[PDB]
């Protein structure tokens, strides 16, 4: 039986868009049906990297499962996690992606972040994350308490450091900020390490699967 | 610009009151509300749209509409009597912070109480310092309107009188004090001194005498 | 979390410079926070003074901008306020508070568009005057078998002729807090203040429990612990 996404797309579903809330997944499917491009699936404007390839590897899976890669109540103690935005509202109440956490400063500080995950699920683990780009420099310091920010994502088959670029932009869905979404596949036994001092849209929920 | 609010409003206990604050800075940023009890620091009761800090009862709710922000207290209680201030940041210029004028909320329907009056004579230590003060302490009365009169023997006295304006105690009732300053010779040359406390047309009088303990 | 405590002189001469200090504990002063000052003249409303963000960024009240200077000292984990050319209009209770960071663009979470001050200090009373500081004279208000009211009796302390405000009174070093009322102060013709603190007490304890009022007058660095005994007649 195919994965039925109903009135929303693959981007909003895999990210946990509050309008695709509920929409319980399955363990297996041979194809996906969807209504594409409701504001390109991202309630917060941005760029989805390698989006065509992700859809290709999500076409046919056999052992799909959604788990918590970094629990909210731990993992991020010295940071605040309850960040929401009006662009991602649910029932007229501001919310955020059910699978990501907009980490910002807690008690005025954003300490050096470092969290790792080992793929002990004996399958491939799909990890989604993001990087945020404020529109002015004043808001960058108020949100992350740093003018120069880095986000390090390191695994055995993936390694990249993102530097946020601050620039003025038009209002897309009422927002002048952007969030670029990235992902990578973690083979069984591999370790992925997230290091950051700001602008990280940290992974909250991930996915383990086969045939992908 | 500036935030304006009415200086005083009253609500009967158990009912609901809405404290309104108006200004041109309310459309830019969200308004916040504070509660200030007498002699205490302000405490934040509402920020953002309708978010209350931890430990603030759900009786306090906040709404905004245009250039107007409102604080609603459903089911008012005696503990809600305080001064309430609105507060917002301007969305233009260097973003200065402006406070409302403040609103004094009075909770009506509380039980009335006759004042309790305690009159202290000058202590022997103050007398041996060649000074004399009579201390009239008035407490546990509601409403908080009271008039004090002193008497030497049976004659009214107005020289050397100082009376505090009433203030609510931790009981929610009002208290006030009155001092009569004298010389030790004036104190000893009379037969008695009296503190006369009038509250709601009735009067309580206490008397002290230098010849008695 | 973070706690704030003001400190400074309670008396400043006219045309002088007020100078106050707020100590931040349980947190770093070099953080994403707008450390603010607020004052309150007697019987008047709150007035915002100014705010500071580490990096030198200061934002002051327009009506106070000329006389106000807010700085920060990272070594002592504190931020200060200095107000020059003080007059009677500057007599007030001064508070130091904490305001959260905020954004000026649509690129931040929703919680960064609210203004508030959630953490407040306890307040420091500053009086603009040329008169000298004077410590108080404490006298006991003993209980009397005529002025009792059955099972309970009232005793207290007279705190006479101090300047400036304020004076705090506790009983038995804070171990006695129930039945305690400290009345507001009178301002006599001499320009000196006086107040009383009374506590209602069970009558059968007058001869066996010791009652000591603790007077504190920080403007003159004076502490008095006055014993209140029953009248020996
Ligand atoms: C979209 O939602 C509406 C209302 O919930 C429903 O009638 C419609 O069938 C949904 N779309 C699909 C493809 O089922
Ligand atoms: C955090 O990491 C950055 C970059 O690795 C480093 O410069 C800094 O000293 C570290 N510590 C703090 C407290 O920022």
């Amino acid at each position: 039986a195919p994965l039925q996404l109903g009135n929303c797309s693959v981007a909003g579903w895999i990210l946990g868009n509050p309008e695709c809330e509920s929409l319980i997944s399955k363990e297996s499917w041979s194809y996906i049906v969807e209504t594409p491009n409701p504001e390109n699936g991202t309630c917060y404007p941005g760029y989805f990297a390698d989006y065509e390839e992700l859809r290709e590897q999500l076409s046919s899976v056999s052992s799909f499962e959604r788990f918590e890669i970094f629990p909210k109540e731990s993992s991020w103690p010295n940071h605040t996690v309850t960040g929401v935005t009006a662009s991602c509202s649910h029932n007229g109440k501001s919310s955020f992606y059910r699978n990501l956490l907009w980490l910002t400063e807690k008690n005025g500080l954003y300490p050096n972040l470092s969290n790792s995950y080992v793929n002990n699920k004996e399958k491939e683990v799909l990890v989604l994350w993001g990087v945020h780009h404020p529109s002015n420099i004043r808001d960058q310091r108020a949100i992350y308490h740093t003018e120069n920010a880095y986000v390090s994502v390191v695994s055995s088959h993936y390694s990249r450091r993102f530097t946020p670029e601050i620039a003025k932009r038009p209002k897309v869905r009422g927002q002048e900020g952007r969030i670029n979404y990235y992902w990578t596949l973690l083979e069984p036994g591999d370790t992925i390490i997230f290091e950051a001092n700001g602008n990280l849209i940290a992974p909250w929920y991930a996915f383990a699967l086969s045939r992908g | 610009s500036e935030l304006t609010q009415d200086p005083a409003v009253s609500v009967a206990l158990g009912q609901t009151v809405r404290i309104t604050c108006q200004g041109d800075s309310l459309r830019g940023y969200y308004a916040s509300w504070y509660q200030q009890k007498p002699g205490q620091a302000p405490v934040l009761v509402i920020y953002g749209k309708n978010n209350r800090p931890s430990g603030i009862p759900d009786r306090f709710s906040g709404s905004s509409s245009g250039n107007t922000a409102s604080l609603t207290i459903t089911g008012a209680q005696a503990e809600d009597e305080a001064d309430y201030y609105c507060n917002s940041r301007d969305s233009s210029g260097n973003h200065p912070v402006v406070f409302g004028g403040g609103t004094k909320l009075t909770v009506l329907g509380q039980p009335k109480g006759a004042p309790s009056v305690t009159l202290f004579p000058p202590s022997s230590e103050e007398l041996q310092a060649n000074k004399a003060t009579l201390v009239c302490l008035i407490s546990d009365f509601y409403p908080g309107a009271v008039t004090v009169a002193w008497k030497a023997d049976s004659s009214p006295v107005k020289a050397g009188v100082e009376t505090t304006t009433p203030s609510k105690q931790s009981n929610n009732k009002y208290a006030a004090s009155s001092y009569l300053s004298l010389t030790p010779e004036q104190w000893k040359s009379h037969r008695s001194y009296s503190c006369q406390v009038t509250h709601e047309g009735s009067t309580v009088e206490k008397t002290v005498a230098p010849t008695e303990c | 979390q973070v706690q704030l405590q003001e400190s400074g002189p309670g008396l400043v001469k006219p045309s002088g410079t007020l100078s106050l200090t707020c100590a931040v504990s349980g947190g770093s002063i070099s953080s994403s926070n707008w450390w603010s000052w607020v004052r309150q003249p007697p019987g008047k409303g709150l007035e915002w003074i100014g705010e500071i963000y580490h990096g030198g960024s200061t934002n002051y009240n327009p009506s106070l901008k000329s006389r106000v200077t807010i700085s920060v000292d990272k070594s002592k984990n504190q931020f200060s306020l200095k107000l020059s050319s003080v007059t009677a209009a500057d007599t007030a209770v001064y508070y130091c508070a904490r305001a959260p960071p905020y954004c000026t663009s649509a690129s931040c979470p929703d919680d960064y568009y609210y203004y508030y001050m959630d953490v407040w200090g306890k307040g420091t009373t500053v009086t603009v005057s040329g008169a000298s500081t004077k410590g108080p004279s404490v006298f006991p208000l003993a209980p009397s078998s005529k002025s009792t009211s059955g099972g309970t009796a009232a005793l207290g302390c007279l705190v006479k002729d101090y300047f400036p405000e304020p004076v705090t009174v506790s009983w038995n070093s804070g171990a006695l807090t129930s039945g305690v009322h400290t009345f507001p102060a009178v301002l006599q013709s001499s320009g000196l203040y006086s107040l009383s603190s009374v506590v209602t007490v069970p009558s059968s304890s007058l001869g066996t429990q010791t009652y000591i009022c603790n007077v504190n007058h920080k403007p003159s660095n004076t502490k008095v612990d006055k014993r209140v005994e029953p009248k020996s007649c």
